[PDB]
RNA sequence: UCGUGCCCCGUGUGGCGAAAGGGAAGCCGGUUAAUAUUCCGGCACCUGGAUGUGGGUUUUGCGCGGCAACGCAACUGAACGCGGAGACGACGGCGGGGGCCCCGGGCAGAGUUCUCUUUUCUUCUUAACGGUCUAUCACCCUGGAAACAGUUUGUCUGGAGAUAGGGUUUAAUGGCCGGAAGAGCCCGACACUUCUGUCGGGUCCGGUGCGCUCUCGACGUCCCUUGAAAAUCCGCGGGAGGGAAUAAUUCUCACGCCAGGUCGUACUCAUAACCGCAGCAGGUCCCCAAGGUGAACAGCCUCUGGUUGAUAGAACAAUGUAGAUAAGGGAAGUCGGCAAAAUAGAUCCGUAACUUCGGGAAAAGGAUUGGCUCUAAGGGUUGGUAACAACCAACUUAGAACUGGUACGGACAGGGGGAAUCUGACUGUCUAAUUAAAACAUAGCAUUGCG
RNA sequence: GAAGCCAGAGGAAACUCUGGUGGAGGCUCGCAGCGGUUCUGACGUGCAAAUCGAUCGUCAAAUCUGAGCAUGGGGGCGAAA
């Protein structure tokens, strides 16, 4: 809700910030794994649990 | 008695020749009610021509500039000049009737 | 907002050191003026007729006092 | 070209749903040029955007209808629906003629034209309910008048 | 006239074409070449911050995506 | 915002009038401070801040 | 100097717990692509602190007036106490006010115009905060009433002081004024590559109500039900201390000075932003709620505002799902009138058995319902048999003539009725997802234990 | 249409009758809401692991409902299935 807390309002700060697709100079490195983001986010998908 | 003075020009389209000033005298003449009752018109309403296409109106009633419009739009509507000419209201009593804005295509 | 309706009260009012600027409204059609002076709590409104009394009431104001006319349009 | 930002910004500069906005289709190159409130207004200001008037809804026929059932038509069986007490109620019928014969009882011991005594008489019948209306009371305080002028 | 769906547009928010009035005026009858409807018809730090705001609404300062990248190929 | 207004008299040498404060969705902190009307912000971005 | 000591009060001694309980105070206009009672402009309020000016009081020290209710701008008030506010149910009608709805005239604009329509529609607005004049109840003064009076829709009041006459007061979302027309809105004429606009005219005057909604107020009804607390604020009892003409002031009076920290503020709130595994016909707590028909936030149509989104095109076989009709007979069908049909609104006549006398009952059974033109009845204000004149206004009720008809609650909406038997007193409740019932509970009755 | 109240006609009075007013009831028809009686109902790998249509019960209260809190399995709660 509009109505939140302080705390709540700073782990969805954290939340938003990692929701986002890794750069795509990782992609690039030499022994690279890493092709996505494997802990990508969505509001419609899966909740945060808070 | 109180007396109201009415002006209805009609200039440029008099001089463009599309509006006749005397076919209107006469439709405000057959036009115009008092009471309810068409060719009442008497001592109370005079209507008369000052010249270069203007009508003007002596009234002694409660006689309408609305009326006098909206008589004008019926004249406008019988003539085919409707969708042409536009009666704009200019000053208290003075209905000026001009074309509407032209587009050069 | 308050209304004064002493001319002496009115003067007093404006040789305040607080009153910032004093400003004159022109109602033509109601045949009146209204003079506004800018406080830092109220704003003190005295009404008159347009009349000669408003016109010497105009250079009896203190000089070091900001007089303006308000215009037709209030622009933003 | 897509128009729906230019729309509600129209709606909202003009005051009005986005059903009532008018774009010109014509122009739609530099309508959809304007990206601001700003361009908006310049565009209602040029009239390439017109906020389009309110659709027709009249009030004469019920008006007529009005002045009919002030005349007396569509009163009848067949047009009642509803029950007596539930179009006009007899509490409220009382009530207005409770209050029109106190007031008319107050205003004629105000005049002098009763006393005391018979007001008092004449309020107690009211509230009784043997006055049908102003006329019947009216007519109760003259012939009491007259029974009075006769025995004196 | 569709006037119980919807509202006539006024006739003074439309401007009337030329030819079409032209046109109306040579059927009912009216020399209009004299009275000539041609002619009638119609037809500094300041500076630096507006263009930074022109900028601003129109390219993205940063490109998280592809910053970290340079070079086309 | 006692400490914000502080810090920018003590750095740049700028009064203020009133400071305004929002947490920002990313997490941070943005203020707007309204500058007295002597000054000129304008001025200020373009030299100090190099805001141009 | 004080950071050390001396007294006084000591009944008592914690915190958490409500974004719907209590609560210090902000409105209008404009502005963004997205925020706004938060930004901008104007105009205010509250709290805390410091601190002057003007005014008030004072040698009769801590005001004056009116019989009085109580007023006036100020009017010293410690410990200890009293009181009030916060602080209160549900329901019914009545009255006032705001807003919405409805009618009329006027300016401007728009639409219609075969014909008719002095026509139909649209703008005509005034916030917080203040000043001034009024408005239930209640209170105060003269006077003492039966031939009892006053008074409400509702029967309460009055020698424990009524009617009447005269005043004081809590209460405005009432009138006027400031705010404030400079705003907003409507119209017109120019300018206009953009940048940008500029200048004119207005924004007026009434009426109506068993209308809807909110609020306020006096009443009345119900209880073996009697419908929170605290923070906080104010008054009073009391007079401890403090109090001067060198001028003083422990003046809640006006004006003037300073400051107001932290956190939330986007968006959705649902046939796509929540839950149900999903963009699922399910579920999920509220505020605002127009016009017509009509008793009606019933059903049907329309305005503002929203959508036109839920795979489409062609053809019209059987069997389906949903909606209907059908000559004659009218339950002969079926375990069983299952389903369907029939009745249905409103006015009037009339209504049996039984009964706990309350009901049964809308029992049963009948007459009528359109349109048009009329008639009659039901009111308000002002003014010395006024039983009279002038003006104004709205919805009901009854009667008559004429007239169309296959229809007249013409769509919509809307009881089939009755004779009995068993059964449980009734109102109510449960087996969420097969059983709503003679089951459970209920009031009443009876018994047992406990000082 | 219960008390209470008003007027008239009676009755020695107590009481009776008539016409009003009044707005009570774990009254009643019925919209929303709450619930779930019936249909050879739809649906049966459904829109749905209980939904949809018509019909029905109730609708001023033993009515419906949000938040905070309490009762935790040898238990609680239960108008008792």
């Amino acid at each position: 809700p509009s109505h939140k807390t302080f705390r709540i309002k700073q782990k969805l700060a954290k939340a938003q910030k990692q929701n986002r697709p890794i750069p795509q100079w990782i992609r690039l490195r030499t022994g690279n794994t890493i092709r996505y983001n494997a802990k990508r986010r969505h509001w419609r998908k899966t909740r945060l649990g808070l | 008695k109180v007396t109201k003075k009415f002006i209805i020009n009609a200039s440029q389209p008099a001089s463009d020749k599309i509006f006749d000033v005397s076919a209107f005298e006469k439709f405000l003449n057959e036009r115009i009610k008092v009471d309810g009752r068409v060719g009442n018109l008497g001592d109370v309403i005079k209507i008369s021509q000052i010249g270069d296409g203007k009508v003007e109106i002596i009234a002694h009633n409660d006689l309408s500039g609305r009326y006098l419009k909206y008589l004008t739009k019926k004249f406008l509507k019988k003539m085919q000049l409707r969708d042409w000419l536009r009666v704009v209201a200019t000053s208290k009593g003075v209905y000026e009737l001009k074309f509407y804005n032209i587009v050069n295509d | 907002p308050q209304e004064v309706s002493d001319i002496k009260k009115f003067i007093e009012i404006c040789r305040r050191k607080d009153a910032s600027s004093a400003r004159i409204k022109k109602n033509p059609k109601t045949q009146q003026i209204k003079f506004k002076v800018r406080c830092q709590r109220f704003l003190y409104t005295l009404v008159l007729k347009d009349s000669d009394k408003a016109e010497k009431l105009k250079q009896s104001l203190p000089p070091n006092l900001q007089i303006k006319d308000v215009p037709k349009r209030n622009k933003r | 070209v897509n128009l729906r930002t230019q729309k509600r910004l129209a709606a909202s500069v003009l005051g009005c749903g986005e059903g009532k906005v008018w774009l010109d289709p014509n122009e739609v190159s530099e309508i959809s040029n304007a990206n601001s409130r700003q361009s908006i207004r310049k565009l209602v200001a040029d009239g390439l955007i017109i906020k389009k008037p309110v659709t027709m809804h009249s009030r004469s026929r019920a008006r007529e209808l009005n002045l009919a059932r002030r005349i007396g038509r569509h009163r009848g069986f067949g047009k009642r629906k509803g029950t007596a007490d539930a179009r006009m109620p007899q509490q409220v019928l009382w009530m207005r003629r409770q209050r029109v014969l106190r007031r008319l009882l107050v205003k004629y011991r105000a005049s002098g034209k009763i006393d005391k005594h018979l007001y008092h008489e004449l309020y107690h019948l009211a509230k009784g309910n043997t006055f049908k209306h102003k006329r019947a009371l009216v007519e109760h305080i003259h012939r009491a008048k007259a029974e009075k002028a006769r025995e004196r | 006239k569709s006037l119980k769906n919807r509202a006539i547009i006024p006739r003074k928010a439309v401007k009337k074409p030329l030819s079409q009035l032209e046109d109306h005026l040579d059927q009912l009858g009216v020399d209009t070449e004299a009275i000539g409807l041609r002619a009638r018809a119609q037809t500094s730090a300041k500076e630096r911050l507006a263009r930074s705001r022109s900028r601003a609404r129109s390219v993205a300062a940063t490109n998280r995506l592809q910053d970290g990248v340079q070079g086309t190929t | 915002k006692a400490q914000i207004k502080q810090a920018l008299k003590k750095l740049y040498d700028i009064d203020t009038v009133k400071i305004n404060t929002l947490i920002r969705p990313d997490g941070t902190k943005k203020a707007f401070a309204r500058l007295t009307p002597d000054v000129d912000a304008l001025d200020i971005a373009a030299t100090k801040l190099g805001l141009v």
